[PDB]
């Protein structure tokens, strides 16, 4: 259960590592749609929308 | 008739005052008609007013 628990650990802290990566790097990317609205709705205030 | 007549030109004045003034928001969108952040329907329109 030490080898059962290191590779349960491992491969679940690897897991954990991914999904720190995969969810922030989504987060990464609703930044950019947040950030090209945004700036798009800045620029429709430019001409004032 | 010579009410009328003043009148007719002052309100000749304030025809080409907002005349001239969306003419300049029709110049506006001369300027802005590069990027996608002004309407053609909105250019048009503006120079049908």
């Amino acid at each position: 259960t030490d080898q059962q628990t290191l590779i349960l650990n491992t491969a679940t802290a690897y897991f954990n590592v991914l999904n720190a990566i995969d969810v922030l790097s989504y987060t990464q990317a609703q930044k950019e749609a947040i950030y090209r609205q945004l700036d798009q709705t800045t620029q429709r205030f430019n001409v004032g929308l | 008739y010579q009410a009328t007549y003043d009148s007719a030109k002052g309100d000749l004045a304030k025809a080409q005052a907002a005349a001239n003034i969306a003419q300049l928001t029709v110049n506006r969108y001369q300027k802005l008609l590069g990027t996608q952040y002004i309407s053609k329907q909105e250019y048009d329109q503006a120079l049908a007013d």
